[PDB]
């Protein structure tokens, strides 16, 4: 049919629903720890 | 931007260099309705149709184009008989113009009448994608095509009888390329990015390059059945003509 | 045949 | 893309390599209703018919590719008769131009008619799928299948007798295949993949095969009950003809 | 898939052996409409109609098969008019074809004309389940059956009487079967599976068998009242004939 | 804001600027339809069309700045003949006010009609767009571009032949440019900003530039064929002409 | 709030202080269509207007105003007859009042007929806006700009040509001013509050200054063209005429 | 509640109060359309219009009790010619009851005959609002101000000329005044309290009022054109006359 | 419950005892329209007007029970004129039966006839209410009121002026008391109840005591402009009348 | 009616709110204890 | 199609769904400690 | 009737609502202990 | 009117919904320890 | 208007949302102990 662009991002113009699952994945994902 | 003329595909040069004949075909072309039945899913409305309304105007302009016809214009025959009541009725009097002092002569009548339909449309008859994402960055494809097919037949106007009739299909593919980074770039700071695009191919554009496929099929046609005659003999074997010859085997599946 | 007038 | 003829079944293949007849049968198809009623399901319009309204330029198109029958436009009567109005109004004055100046003939008219509709459409007559998944990593398939049929009688003109009838059904098959992966390769890192591909067969496709079966059980029955006579006694037990003789008795449910 | 013939029940092969009368009956069908009034819920759109519009089509090749009719067209009756008015438009002119270059007859009339409605159609008559899991592993069946009923009625058509009516009814099956896995097996692994099927009776079905159930029973009941005769009164003991002559008495609710 | 003419494009000054001719043509434009049948998706109402029904208008006027026709209104005749039936119905008596005491002149018909219609209209051709946000602060774009084609055709009234026929097309751009920021600056406070900006090009104005593209495809197809001769052979090599003589291959995709 | 008569532009006060002619010409004004085909989003009805169907009675009252046109009613023209009708039938008879004993004259009928459309309407233009907050306290603003376009064009009614024609813009401004607090003053307190207030142009009222617009750009092409006098050839250059005559060349985009 | 009198602003005060004539004028009210185009949005049925149709029921009213003029019912014309064809027809026969035996003398007509629209309605021209909360306690009011216009023009129904024409408008206002307490009063306690009030200005109420004031504008209006006299000159310095002349200039924006 | 009598209002009893008058006058009335345009909003259906489409039956029953007029059935005289048709046509042969052998008079025809409209219905014209909670008990009230308004005139049938007009109101006062406790009375344990009353006003009747208030001032006005006389001149200061003639001053808003 | 097969599981096409009972369910039901 | 501007934050006017995963991606991105 | 490819994973274009149940499924499932 | 059989429970054919109030209900209800 | 009977627990035929006020408020109800 007819293919819309849409972003995936809350942040931009997209579904605010995903953002608590884009969260989540990242912070799932970072292995960066405190520097002191 | 700016206009210019609508873009063709590859059958519009196809059908501009066909080889000469000795004579046009004077040609009517009446209605070709949207047989389809088909309108537009959501997040369109419900009234806007799937294939648009105006089939009749481009089979015309893909007969002028073909150096084979000359159409005459009986879409609008109701505003052109409107017009020439407003002379004759002028004629009649002394209150005529300096245009039209001349009697005028009567309607061209054709030969034959191609008319047809636009015979079904059938949206996502396949669809896939390939998406993939490893740690924060990753991107992902889709496609969808739909079928369209457009009928055509000539109708000799003396008898009444169906000369020749073909079936022209066409796909239209519509993708999308997308791409996004979701990612924690060093302790507490956050990289995000997305680029994507989509493309349609435009129904209306489609439509027009079925039906000037369809012409050359019907046109090939006559000079294998002697319905008329090209102006040379030795160009019955034009490059053309043989690949639309070679195509006359339809498709299996 | 059909006619043609060219 | 680019477009070609519309594709073929093996009923198309099937219904070219006929027997010949003695000579042809002149043949009027008026119009062939969408008695079905049904329209489309969510996410479709409400206003989209499920199965396309152009089966009466399908037959006539299924008739012609034969090698049986002479078909005569009627659907276009209407702007048929129009333009022998212009000719004929222009015959009685000297207005007539370089084409057309020879008297035509009255229209051909047809000895026998078929018409008939295409009876009923059914949605989601069988469905399934079979899903399956390990850690992380699976796939799935699903399929369903709709049912269409066509009518198709052949009418005496003369006295009004209907001389054969018969109804042929065609399944549209519709599947899915996908698999994906959602897993935690090597500690906080996320693999993750889609893959996926659908088929819709096309209802614009199917009710094409569907008619051009039934024109084969029109033709062979007519040679069983004598409505009409091939070339050759011999060529009866032509491997074709038994096919579709062989399949005469229904299938049972 | 390929097409093939409409699938039949039990009542055509018992409509097809029927024994054999002494003459047929020339039999116009003109209309039957759908009189149900019922049209299908959500998720199917507003505007589908929940029985096919096509009874009319149904019963005139039913009559047909049955050996004992002759059916007139009547529904394309406006067509064949049309035909007929371009032959004799022609005939008293010397601008005949070479078909049809002898007069035609006029159109052959019937004795009787059956007409009927599809009297109601109710959803969900009788619906339940059963459905049952142990830890992880389980399994749920479903059925809705639809309910459906056709009247004919049989006129004359020299004084206006009605000589025989019957109701006949079906039952629509629609039936579901799943089968569902989730349970984790060893620890940190999650296995999972899903497997199903589902099948719909087409209602363009259960329409065709519910009309030809309903020919029987006009055609036994015209040999007991003495409407029509057999062949042979030896033959009024037919196993057919018994099978339907023991279901007159309706069942009880 | 203060009203004020409409924008034209660069399409207005090309077509302003064209050579004179020798004389002017009579032209009649009847009817142009909306034949895209294409409407507004959500939100927009579901009646709303995507193209305005006025083509009509635009191409009368478009005739009218040329300077090169004379356009005759036909499309409001209904109104144009009431007030002249109140005319000639006053002058057989002497009830005739001060003004029209002399006797009208009858209708001024013309030699050719232009006619046409706008073939088809596709939303979301081609859409994308690029987004980014490092630490609290990002921006994004979008773009979506729609399109639109026209056709025209000229028809000689005297015969009924189709003497020219172009489609033009134009493509609509509409994007979106944002910019916000979400940040902590220093402890427990928080810092927020946000700044957009869309544009949508008007298809009221697409459509407008559109059809002044085609009549200088008309105009500039009349000098090459013959139809009618400009006042000086040397102005044929006209800078403006040769732009819309070399736009004359069409593009390929 | 108390009525008061409808406000006006710039336009109409630029209107009203038109130089004076030697004498008004009659015109009659039938019918002005809303040619947009645009009607309003969600959240207002399906079925309501984007521009008022009132451009007829705006127009009257634009050349009624300008002291340069005389209109006859021709919108109420069917109840104009009706009433005349009545003292007609009277007037035979010896049954007339007291008032309409003296014989009417006939209809005063024009020598120009103005007519016209609104060629589209286009939404969302141009949008944006900006919003900031620091801690607990902040405002934004947007705006949105939509556009109409009025077509008017003069028919001499004696031929049947059109004399001029001119296209007028106009942009619909709305726009919204907005401010909020949510702070905690001193502790387990909260304070809060907001303001508002937003604007949208009347399109009514927008409506009305596009076609008093397009009335001096039709009045000021009179007096180019020579197709009527001034009262005085001084006042060829007043100051509200060389206003919109270095208007005449359109802005570009 | 008990029903009374329609309530009336300043305008219906102020109306009939206006200074005596020499005699009054007969008026023909015939058909006064809702040309706004505009339904009421959610949460209003999708059907029913923003203005009430009755506006040529509210002129009738008011040029009644102005003491000018004399209304002839035109809206109720089809029954008024039936009453008195079972009048008339009764009259030729001695069938006539006591009542209705003098002969009736034809329909009284008018010299003038007013017409007009409502040209355009527009909802939420202005909008605003103000809150704030201390804790626990607060309040907020709204405001939404909508527009409406109404055309009349009084034609001449001898000649058809237009005499006068004005555009009078009315804004509705709308508010809404809350004031709400949520707080806990001493541990483990909760008081509440809400106190709200709303009031919409009726728009049957505005279009009334709107219709009120532009008669007083066409009457003043007549006194300075000299269309009608008034019973004394010394009485045109009346003080509702000057209130309604220096209004007579319209307000900018 | 059990049917009754349709309950009324103050002004039922006070339209009853009205004076008496000298004679009774005839009366027609053929059609009061709902001109309001109304629609009800949601839970309501799209299609259910908000005033119900009876506004002709209320009145002929208030002019019937005012004594002092006499209605004829005008709105079923399609009906009335089909029954008399069944007599005359049977009177001229000798097949009347025993009743109707007498010959039928004319029908009666009247002197006036009221017609008018509902002009205009405004839903929530005001709004409230109060609610107060203290810990776990409390109550609120609300209250909704809409208006109507309906217009009357009386039409002389003779000449065709209309004598007399008014505009009757009425508010439609909606309200609902409800209460509530949700409380934990002594540990672990739930108290809890809820007691509410709505109270709609009938529109149905609201509108039934607005017409009858009508046609008090109807009668009110004819005895002061000497439309039609009283019985007695003594009986000009009525307690009746003189509460509906110190109403004839409009109230102000 | 007309019975649609759709999957139960939003793993594959299904309807993804009884994603949350599905887990809840398995992960009440498991007894596998952690290898070690 | 049509481009209407829409700020993608509730504290304007926007969609009250995505402020969530605005404050939760602002509050995992501050390094501020406390002053003391 | 019609078969639409659709991605099951909100990350793509797909139903947002199955994020939640996506994420708990994989880290209910991971043994990845932190390298140290 | 028309009574349709619905399966209450999203393991098979049913609403979604009522799943955690389902698995709740029945976790507040059981009175098994461990066996060890 | 129509008063049409329905279920107020989501066990039986009912609204699933009040499922979980249903056991909320029960569970704030018992005053059973542990019987040990």
């Amino acid at each position: 049919g007819t293919m819309t662009f849409q972003f995936r991002n809350p942040n931009f113009g997209g579904n605010p629903n995903n953002g608590a699952f884009l969260l989540n994945s990242a912070q799932a994902q970072n292995s960066y720890k405190d520097p002191s | 931007a700016r206009p210019t003329l609508m873009p063709r595909a590859q059958s519009y040069k196809d059908l501009t260099h066909l080889p000469a004949p000795t004579g046009k075909i004077f040609v009517s072309v009446y209605n070709i309705q949207d047989e389809t039945g088909q309108f537009k899913p959501y997040p369109a409305s419900n009234f806007s149709t799937a294939v648009p309304q105006s089939a009749t105007a481009m089979l015309v302009t893909a007969l002028k184009d073909s150096r084979w016809f000359i159409p005459l214009e009986r879409q609008g025959l109701q505003n052109l008989l409107n017009e020439r009541k407003i002379i004759r009725a002028a004629q009649e009097n002394g209150t005529v113009a300096i245009n039209n002092r001349i009697p005028l002569q009567s309607l061209t009548a054709a030969n034959i009448m191609v008319e047809g339909s636009i015979i079904g449309y059938e949206s996502n008859v396949k669809s896939g994608g390939v998406g993939a994402r490893y740690f924060g960055i990753g991107a992902d494809t889709q496609y969808q095509l739909d079928q369209i097919a457009v009928n055509l037949r000539v109708v000799n106007v003396s008898t009444g009888e169906i000369l020749s009739s073909v079936n022209t299909s066409k796909t239209i593919l519509s993708y999308e390329v997308q791409a996004g980074v979701f990612r924690f770039i060093d302790y507490q700071r956050l990289l995000e990015g997305e680029v994507g695009y989509t493309s349609n191919e435009p129904v209306m554009l489609c439509l027009m390059s079925a039906i000037e496929t369809g012409v050359i099929f019907l046109i090939n046609d006559g000079i294998d059945r002697g319905l008329w005659d090209l102006q040379n003999k030795a160009e019955r074997q034009n490059d053309i003509l043989v690949k639309y010859r070679h195509m006359s085997v339809p498709p299996e599946s | 045949v059909v006619p043609q007038y060219g």
